[PDB]
């Protein structure tokens, strides 16, 4: 089970690692997270405590290097880096064990919260979304733009999910106008899924990610894209089987892990409400209808 | 965005740009069943495509073959219109095209922008204006052409005859819209006040009868008081 460590913690900070948080006070005696499930991605995430603006993380697979963090006083925040001593990087992970100034990370949930959100996301998809090819790891926050943003300013620090518009020339065949806008098979099957992402399961690790931005970094242009993959499926007359049923725990995980006070800003009421009684899908999606009139009538 | 009485008079500016009227597209007669159903007959319809400024109507006629054997008919409707308005602009000399084309129902917005995709320069916008064009089946001649047709088939009138030769294209379509308002709400009666006269006659080639000016005043006058009076009838007033 890996490791990230942690020079010191100079300005107090709510930390957290996946759906769990926790708080560190300033100059507290702390140097990181053990015991992290091998096998996953993982983000590990910011709020200082002076400036609640700019929540930020990075996400990281601790099979592709040794990774730390360590406070940068000129730039403000909790960076980041590789190890490439990796004698050196056991030997103080090792000390630092020994001495318990390390938090652990829990056992692993009945429930598999943490799989079962990252389920399809890959480090490798990740750095394609988040260009910063020469980190291992990649950082993301609360202001980042979308590329589709951009183009309604800073590209270097852009998201680049897969533009999605339903009243474009590429969801649109010449000559099916009615039908391609009414039933969006086409876009899904023909030109995203055959086309653009190869797969469902490239398909589905980006729809998590982008859920995933949303949740912990409150980045509002993944919350559009999240909600833009779930309505072209929903509006697709002819999904795969496997994709339906795929789909409806992809969601009913991430309805389940949203924190409630959350949903006013997370939760588009107009997709959702014509995902679950209007759409082709209307019908297809039981446990997330069941869990979102449990938790969100309101909404609805 | 949308038009409305403050922006109003943009309509009569140099810029190109077409209204479309959708609402006698797809039509029907009512018949009761032999087993005392309910069952309609399509008739046919029009698409009324106009320039506001010019008074060109270009007058698709929409012959009941085409909703043979198709479902969801008022769906259908905006997407057939949708696809004719794309097909006339495409048909136009580029310097003819409209730089705007504004829908009078709010349903013909996704439509036609979805056909208009190739056109990204051309503005596709709503109204807050309660234009009576629905009443155009009012006026003989075009109703005439409507339903005599056998197949689709364009027909291109101007609307305000003659009398760009002698008012504003603002007081013509003031003109044509009180028309139109008086013909929709008091059909008969507006065709009295137009008719009652036989000395004053529609040119051949005109759809409305030849008016002197100070007859228009007149005419002008009556309708404005049908329409007064019709509200007085309908509230009580
Ligand atoms: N998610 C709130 C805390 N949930 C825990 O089970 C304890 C935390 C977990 C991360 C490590 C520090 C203690
Ligand atoms: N536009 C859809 C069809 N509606 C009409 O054509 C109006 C008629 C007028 C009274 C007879 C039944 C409806």
């Amino acid at each position: 089970m890996n490791t990230v460590p942690f020079t010191s913690a100079p300005i107090e900070v709510t930390i957290g690692i996946d759906q769990y948080s926790f708080n560190v006070k300033e100059n507290q005696p702390f140097h990181g997270i053990k015991d992290i499930p091998i096998g996953h991605v993982h983000v590990i995430h910011f709020q200082h405590a002076d400036n609640s603006s700019m929540r930020y993380g990075y996400w990281f697979d601790c099979r592709m290097g040794n990774f730390y963090i360590q406070y940068d006083p000129k730039d403000g925040l909790y960076k980041m880096m590789e190890e490439r001593d990796g004698a050196k990087f056991e030997n103080i992970v090792h000390n630092f064990k020994e001495r318990q100034m390390m938090v652990s990370y829990p056992k692993i949930d009945e429930d598999d919260t943490w799989y079962n959100l990252t389920e399809f996301v890959q480090m490798d998809k990740i750095r394609k979304i988040v260009r910063k090819d020469e980190n291992q790891f990649s950082y993301v926050d609360s202001s980042m733009t979308t590329v589709q943003e951009n183009e309604l300013s800073d590209p270097a620090h852009s998201l680049n999910y897969t533009v999605i518009n339903f009243k474009s020339r590429e969801a649109i065949r010449p000559g099916h106008e009615m039908e391609d806008f009414l039933d969006k098979s086409y876009y899904l099957n023909t030109v995203m899924l055959q086309g653009i992402f190869k797969n469902s399961s490239n398909y589905f690790g980006e729809l998590q990610f982008a859920f995933l931005n949303a949740m912990f970094f409150g980045n509002y242009g993944s919350s559009l894209q999240w909600h833009a993959m779930i309505e072209l499926i929903c509006s697709s007359a002819t999904v795969p089987k496997h994709m339906l049923d795929k789909l409806d725990e992809i969601l009913y995980y991430q309805i389940k892990t949203l924190p409630e006070q959350y949903s006013d800003i997370l939760l588009n009421e107009r997709v959702w409400n014509i995902c679950l009684y209007s759409s082709f899908q209307k019908n297809s999606l039981h446990n997330t209808e069941k869990i979102m009139e449990n938790k969100y009538p309101e909404l609805l | 965005g949308a038009m409305n009485s403050s922006n109003y008079a943009e309509l009569f500016n140099n810029d190109i740009k077409l209204f479309v009227d959708d609402t006698n597209v797809y039509r029907v007669t009512v018949h009761k069943t032999f087993e005392g159903n309910v069952a309609t007959k399509a008739i046919n319809g029009c698409i009324f495509t106009l320039n506001p400024k010019t008074g060109h109507l270009f007058l698709k006629i929409i012959h009941t073959s085409v909703w043979a054997g198709q479902k969801r008919l008022s769906q259908l409707a905006k997407w057939k219109t949708a696809e004719e308005v794309s097909a006339l602009v495409r048909s136009l000399p580029k310097e003819e095209q409209p730089k705007q084309i504004i829908v009078t129902r709010k349903a013909m917005l996704d439509p036609l922008e979805v056909h208009m995709l190739d056109f990204p320069n051309i503005a596709i916008r709503p109204t807050e204006l309660r234009l009576p064009f629905s009443a155009a089946m009012s006026i003989d001649k075009l109703s005439d052409v409507v339903m005599k047709a056998t197949e689709p088939q364009m027909v291109l009138f101007n609307i305000y005859d003659d009398w760009l030769d002698r008012i504003s294209s603002y007081t013509a379509f003031s003109r044509l819209t009180l028309l139109l308002r008086a013909l929709k709400t008091n059909e008969e009666s507006a065709k009295m006040i137009l008719l009652s006269d036989p000395t004053i006659t529609i040119k051949s080639y005109h759809l409305w009868p030849s008016f002197t000016d100070e007859q228009w005043i007149t005419i002008e006058s009556q309708m404005r008081d049908l329409i007064l009076t019709e509200y007085g009838r309908k509230y009580n007033v």
